[PDB]
């Protein structure tokens, strides 16, 4: 989305765009953080619970 | 009464030595281990990611 057309005018028009997807994570030893498909890293282990 | 060594003794058989294979062991050994390798690269995208 983008704002309408109005001459000699700056606007700001937001999107916000919902997603969700299904990534394969992978982690290593000590297993203490993980990696996702996207390459975003998560500092915490992946069996971290109460 | 003479010993049997008191008199000149010549071998009257054809001598044939025979030395048996020594045992050997293999130890390891590699030119580059995988870590070396590894560690070849100038940049590591995990490293640089992390
Ligand atoms: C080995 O063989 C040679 C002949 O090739 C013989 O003269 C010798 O006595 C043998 N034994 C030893 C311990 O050298």
């Amino acid at each position: 989305y983008n704002p309408s057309r109005v001459e000699a005018f700056h606007r700001y028009g937001t999107t916000v765009n919902c997603i969700v997807e299904e990534v394969d994570a992978r982690s290593v030893y000590p297993y203490d953080e993980f990696v996702l498909a996207t390459g975003d890293f998560v500092y915490m282990s992946p069996f971290y619970g109460y | 009464q003479l010993s049997r060594a008191d008199i000149t003794t010549v071998s009257t058989f054809i001598d044939l030595n025979i030395t048996m294979l020594e045992d050997h062991e293999f130890v390891p050994l590699e030119v580059y281990t995988r870590h070396e390798i590894k560690d070849s690269g100038l940049l590591d995208y995990t490293e640089v990611q992390r």
